[PDB]
């Protein structure tokens, strides 16, 4: 979808914030937000594209200003809502109770060494996203392509400052996770995937500037061929 | 930036702890999450996985020319040469910073970033701020954010991280640095060079 998280080439957004140092974690309630991820991945709340979607449907306001993590709580509660995991009503209540009890105990639970082992497989693994696919690469690198004028209301990785945009092709990777089907519950019907690069006068025009490029990952129903 | 409409950061803190806690007690419920869940992930990325990894990656590869070639052929299999790898390096490009090219590497769409050789991104490289001008005026960002010149003769290149790929920067070694050990080396490698926006620390 066009939302204000893609925020490529906007301006007006401001200076940069960047304390000298800084914590990996400024709060608990960010270790807490943090771990759930895995959690809720390995519960099947959803997958990674689908993760991003739930962000990028976001209160633009709230997530131009909203610290980091507060993304991944409302991503979490949009998925539990929407496969019936998470129950709104119940959700509310217990969030006025921890208000007003705010060192009230978490509930009783037993440890699960399926968690850690999770956690360890996952961390030190990986969730590899790459898949083989049984049609050759329709693009090489060299090719002349254009990037999509497409714009799905639903997940998709096409920034809008790069539509419509030609680019060479820089690299074919193999096949991956489609974001257009998985983002939205249809699958992972894995595409190929090159890196295109857009000079800065393409992007931004006739006065961008002459010596720079940017780089983009463009999955292949993204582009189509200008000369090969 | 000042926005009228805005409650204090310590009432916005409140609010967000109870709704987290909240939440947290309904996944608990559930089965899904427990605290040694939490305590480990937290653990990992606070104590484990950091940037000395990349800087361990950057020193052999400038100590190691062929170590260097198989790096840039195949950033995941060269790191994994290291014992590093995993959740959201499963695919790692590397890319040399040299004297006619410049690297920098933005998520715009979100904040994706190479945990197993950084770890977790600053709150900078997240934000509004960064993502929406590195692409578009990366010279005078560099300048004015890191107080670094980018010669405008020298190309920038600035990589979006759009798909699962996720991109690393090969600073150059800085001069002054002949027959060091990898350990010396090591501490001219920072977060920042390995991001691009710095180069390696001089001297
Ligand atoms: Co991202």
């Amino acid at each position: 979808m066009n939302g204000v998280y893609d925020v490529g080439g906007t301006d007006g957004l401001g200076p940069i914030n960047r304390p000298a140092d800084e914590p990996v974690f400024r709060a608990e309630w960010e270790k807490v937000a943090f771990a759930m991820f895995p959690a809720t991945f390995r519960a099947g709340f959803m997958g990674l594209d689908e993760f991003r979607f739930g962000i990028e449907q976001m209160n633009p306001a709230e997530y131009l200003e909203s610290p980091y993590y507060w993304h991944w709580i409302r991503t979490y509660i949009h998925h539990g809502v929407r496969t019936g995991k998470i129950d709104l009503e119940e959700l509310e209540r217990r969030t006025q109770y921890y208000r007003e009890n705010p060192d009230a105990p978490l509930p009783e639970h037993e440890q699960k060494p399926e968690l850690i082992e999770f956690v360890n497989q996952a961390v030190y693994g990986g969730l590899p996203a790459s898949r083989e696919v049984d049609r050759p690469p329709k693009f090489k690198e060299g090719d002349v392509v254009r990037f999509s004028t497409a714009s799905p209301k639903g997940h998709a990785r096409r920034a809008r400052y790069v539509r419509g945009k030609t680019g060479t092709v820089v690299k074919h990777h193999g096949a991956y996770i489609y974001p257009d089907t998985a983002g939205n519950g249809l699958g992972e019907c894995p595409e190929h995937l090159y890196t295109v690069r857009f000079t800065a006068q393409e992007l931004w025009g006739p006065e961008g500037d002459p010596n720079s490029s940017v780089y983009y990952d463009c999955w292949e129903p993204y582009i189509e061929l200008v000369d090969t | 930036t000042e926005n009228i409409l805005r409650k204090s950061d310590e009432e916005i803190q409140k609010e967000i702890t109870a709704r987290v806690k909240a939440l947290e007690s309904m996944l608990i419920e559930q089965g899904i999450l427990t605290t040694s869940m939490i305590d480990r992930m937290a653990e990992i990325y606070e104590n484990e996985v950091g940037p000395h990894l990349g800087a361990k990656v950057v020193v052999k590869a400038w100590t190691d020319p062929e170590f260097k070639k198989r790096l840039l052929a195949d950033g995941t299999e060269a790191c994994k040469e290291l014992g590093i790898g995993g959740l959201q390096g499963e695919d790692m490009m590397w890319v040399e910073n040299t004297d006619e090219v410049h690297h920098v590497v933005v998520c715009t769409l979100c904040s994706c970033y190479p945990w197993p050789v950084l770890g977790l991104p600053p709150n900078w490289f997240k934000e509004p701020q960064y993502r929406s001008r590195v692409v578009r005026e990366p010279r005078q960002l560099l300048k004015e954010e890191f107080g670094f010149e980018v010669p405008p003769s020298k190309e920038i290149k600035v990589w979006d991280s759009s798909s699962e790929m996720r991109f690393v920067v090969l600073p150059q070694r800085p001069a002054g640095t002949d027959g060091w050990s990898e350990e010396e080396l090591a501490t001219l490698v920072t977060r920042e060079s390995m991001i691009g926006v710095e180069p390696a620390k001089a001297v």
